């Protein structure tokens, strides 16, 4: 039985007539007891604020714990290039599990959006004294190309 | 057996007759709207073959499809990101609650985030939270908004709602009461404010014993999230399927690859890579295919989420049943892990009584009609009221109009209107 | 990248076509991507085996596409209802629901046309210049409550006036724009104050 | 009714459980839409004679 993968010390307890053991997914987890344990691998994402604007690039390695292989580490993965600030601005480029970035190539966390308390209290309210007329643009498709394919010609010619 | 419609009831129906209600009911039932749903990530090249390099040249030579699948995929990822946020980061301003909670009687701390920090979520949230249970290039890629920031816009729309109405849903916020906010709702769904001024205690004492009520049917009664539960259990339905599928024959000489590699010639191994590689392309094609379905169905139930946030909790809404059963007063929103929970606040009529009506007053002979409400008589006194509430007036010039004379009306009576 | 939904529904249609194309020059498995080579180099029984493989590729490739193009329609079909309802009550009428049509207090609506779309805009009331004011649920007067018909109650901090809710129009209090509906022991927050009778 | 279908699909996968599946859903979703659409009150009003 031929594989990749990393041997481990396993702490599960086999019986004298077992020689294999197969988790869901009818594959190969333990031989004899080691474990089979595959190698890390994932996504590599770049995140980069345009050609134009720069030319740095942060690349983000998702669902892999990077310490292994600016070093910033994440619930969506690990980041490499980006500096780590402690501000709160709106969000740019989304990274993942809160976090943004934006151009240096920093990496932060949301902001949510303006905090203001409003003053309630009882006997008291806040009425406008003057209006706006605001104009609003929404643009919403109504259709698309129609376009007919003939499979005779396409599939054969 | 047979399923029963329900109550078989038949209503006494008269041309002089009419039924008020004298009492009213708060009511808060619960709505839940699925918003999102797990963002799922397949490598074809690694789901396909397994880090082998003589099966993915035969794939690459065999097409492009694995380029299709994942941008299909990333699409999904995308529009589900893109409906929470326009489910939740609706308001562009974080409200907070001010420390004095002087709501007129009415208790909110079962929805208001708690002060003690669990996850900056309010203890229905937490119940929420609680009560629904959540290797082979399968990744799950998180969501963009983390679950605090969305109890927090969660939070911020509930506080909003309080200290504003409906005025932070249609620019700056303005501070009201929370008592005149009620009046105005009142005012909505057709009644005048001295109802509220009347029993404001009563009121906020049902509206209490709802939330109550709803504290303990999400303590107790399970299966209350059903909709959310149904789309994570298919999600992984389908996925535990695929993965499943991942160790079939598909009439090769064995489902493993890596034996297929070790034992067999490259012709004959090239020939078994090719029935696999078009046995699990079909089964990633037929996973994708459900996957973008119910991406378009969660898209549709977050389109419905979105028009019930900003109608129902921005406003009030004249919509019947849109916004719960009964005239709809107001709307709060709770997060859940795949989607949202509505808290409907709503009106319902109870303690019916009999009454008389005629649709206009013959006096002096002129015909009187009421401005707005009803005229209805008990005994052989004969008042004015409103609609949705037994509130008798005496019939008076000012709160009736006069047109043309009494002839042609159907339906008249003679009885005397008071001159002020 | 104002108009980028109809930029975007434009390129994945222009991507879902340039892919089919693509994928119509792809060997599916066969010897070449070219059929009549393939009918000119093999023997009737082999060059029937790589039509046939060729053929499912195609079909397969053309299934995808089809289905694509049907969920999309869905999707745009989904889009045009939006649209029309959009154009029915905020167009042909005055929509009272909130953020339809707006963020704000909707007035009305302008359609206008757009290569493969619809573009709304959208005139809205939004209020601004906020002032705090002093208010009352109700007044006492004559040892009766008075409550506003329409409006509300607010003081500038010497004199009552009762105004409306969206806008400041303070006006004296008044038996013709206010209401009497009990007395003055039962409302919480009731203020002492007199109303002119005409 | 032929036995070398079954051993020739029992090796090919597990399809007919995923159309069946989704067949299931489908019935179930039109039982709901019927049942949403028509069933808005829980009382039986017979008009009077
Ligand atoms: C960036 O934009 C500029 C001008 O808009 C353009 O000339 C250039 O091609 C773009 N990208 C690069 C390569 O800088
Ligand atoms: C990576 O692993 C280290 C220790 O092995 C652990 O402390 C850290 O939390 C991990 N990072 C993540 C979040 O993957
Ligand atoms: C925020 O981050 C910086 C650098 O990562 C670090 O000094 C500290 O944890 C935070 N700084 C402040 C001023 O809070
Ligand atoms: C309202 O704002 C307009 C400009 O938008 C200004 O001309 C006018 O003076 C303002 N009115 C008041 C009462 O401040
Ligand atoms: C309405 O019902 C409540 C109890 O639900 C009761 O206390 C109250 O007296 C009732 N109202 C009237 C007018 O009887
Ligand atoms: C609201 O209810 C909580 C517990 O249910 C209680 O601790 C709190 O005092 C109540 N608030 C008011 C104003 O009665
Ligand atoms: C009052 O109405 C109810 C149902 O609407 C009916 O059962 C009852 O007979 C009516 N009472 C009188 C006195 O007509
Ligand atoms: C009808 O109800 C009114 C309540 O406003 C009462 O004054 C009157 O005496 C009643 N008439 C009869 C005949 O019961
Ligand atoms: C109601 O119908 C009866 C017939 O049973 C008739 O005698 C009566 O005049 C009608 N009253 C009105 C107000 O239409
Ligand atoms: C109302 O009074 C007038 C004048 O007394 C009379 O002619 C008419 O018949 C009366 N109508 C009814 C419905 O009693
Ligand atoms: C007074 O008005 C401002 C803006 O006009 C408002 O934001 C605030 O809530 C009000 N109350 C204060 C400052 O106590
Ligand atoms: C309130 O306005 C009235 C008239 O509009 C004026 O007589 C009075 O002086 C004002 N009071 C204050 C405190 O501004
Ligand atoms: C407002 O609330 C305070 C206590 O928070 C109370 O002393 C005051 O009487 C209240 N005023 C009105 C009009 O309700
Ligand atoms: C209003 O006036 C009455 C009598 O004129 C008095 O009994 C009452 O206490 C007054 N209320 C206030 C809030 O001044």
């Amino acid at each position: 039985l031929t594989g990749t993968g990393v041997l481990t010390e396993s702490n599960k307890k086999f019986l004298p007539f077992q020689q294999f053991g197969r988790d869901i997914a009818d594959t190969t987890d333990a031989v004899r007891i080691l474990d089979i344990t595959p190698c890390s691998f994932g996504g590599v994402s770049v995140i980069t604020p345009g050609t134009n604007t720069s030319n740095q690039v942060a690349v983000l390695y998702q669902d892999v714990n990077c310490t292994e292989v600016n070093v910033f580490q994440t619930r969506a993965g690990c980041l490499i290039g980006a500096e780590h600030v402690n501000n709160s601005y709106e969000c740019d480029i989304p990274i993942g599990a809160g976090i943004c970035a934006s151009y240096s190539i920093i990496a932060y966390t949301m902001s949510l959006g303006a905090e203001n308390s409003v003053a309630y209290s009882n006997n008291s309210i806040a009425i406008p004294t003057n209006f706006t007329i605001s104009v609003t643009t929404e643009i919403l498709p109504v259709s698309m190309t129609k376009t007919s394919v003939d499979c005779t010609m396409y599939i054969c010619g | 057996y047979t399923m029963s419609l329900g109550a078989e009831n038949s209503v006494a129906y008269s041309n002089n007759s009419i039924a008020i209600p004298t009492n009213f009911t708060i009511s808060v039932t619960t709505e839940i709207l699925p918003v999102s749903m797990t963002k799922t990530s397949v490598d074809c090249t690694m789901y396909i073959c397994g880090d082998s390099t003589e099966c993915s040249n035969l794939l690459l030579q065999y097409g492009s499809f694995c380029t299709q699948l994942n941008r299909a995929l990333t699409g999904i990822a995308v529009e589900q990101d893109k409906n929470t946020q326009e489910v939740f980061a609706q308001v562009k301003q974080i409200y907070k609650t001010p420390p004095i909670k002087d709501f007129g009687g009415f208790n909110f701390s079962q929805i208001l985030p708690d002060p003690s920090k669990p996850s900056k979520r309010s203890f229905i949230e937490d119940l929420l939270f609680n009560k629904v249970t959540l290797f082979n290039g399968l990744t799950v890629l998180p969501p963009l908004l983390t679950d605090e920031m969305i109890a927090q816009y969660t939070s911020a729309l509930l506080a909003g709602t309080i200290t504003s109405g409906w005025t932070f849903g249609a620019g700056a916020a303005l501070q009201i009461p929370f008592p005149m906010q009620m009046a105005y709702r009142f005012n909505g769904i057709g009644v005048t404010q001295n109802v509220l001024y009347e029993n404001q205690k009563l009121i906020a004492n049902q509206f209490n014993s709802a939330i109550g009520k709803i504290q303990d049917s999400l303590s107790s009664t399970a299966s209350a999230l059903g909709k959310l539960q149904d789309v994570v259990n298919q999600n992984a339905q389908a996925l535990n399927t695929l993965v499943k599928q991942l160790s079939s024959n598909f009439g090769a000489i064995s489902s493993v690859l890596n034996d297929i590699l070790s034992r067999l010639d490259p012709p004959e191994a090239e020939v078994q890579i090719d029935r696999l590689i078009t046995g699990r392309l079909q089964s990633l094609q037929t996973y994708v295919t459900q996957q973008l379905i119910r991406a378009a169905e969660i898209r549709a139930s977050a389109n419905l989420a979105a028009t019930k946030m900003s109608e129902c909790v921005l406003g009030q809404s004249k919509r019947v049943d849109f916004c719960g059963k009964g005239y709809h007063l107001m709307s709060f929103p709770q997060s859940a892990p795949h989607g949202v929970v509505f808290l409907h606040v709503t009106y319902v009529p109870a303690q019916e009584k009999n009454f008389t009506t005629a649709p206009a007053i013959c006096h002096d002979g002129k015909a009187h009609f009421p401005r707005e409400g009803v005229f209805v008589s008990n005994g052989t006194h004969w008042f004015v009221t409103q609609r949705n509430f037994y509130e008798p007036q005496i019939i008076t010039t000012d709160n009736t109009f006069v047109s043309g004379n009494c002839d042609v009306v159907i339906g008249i009576v003679n009885n005397t209107v008071y001159d002020p």
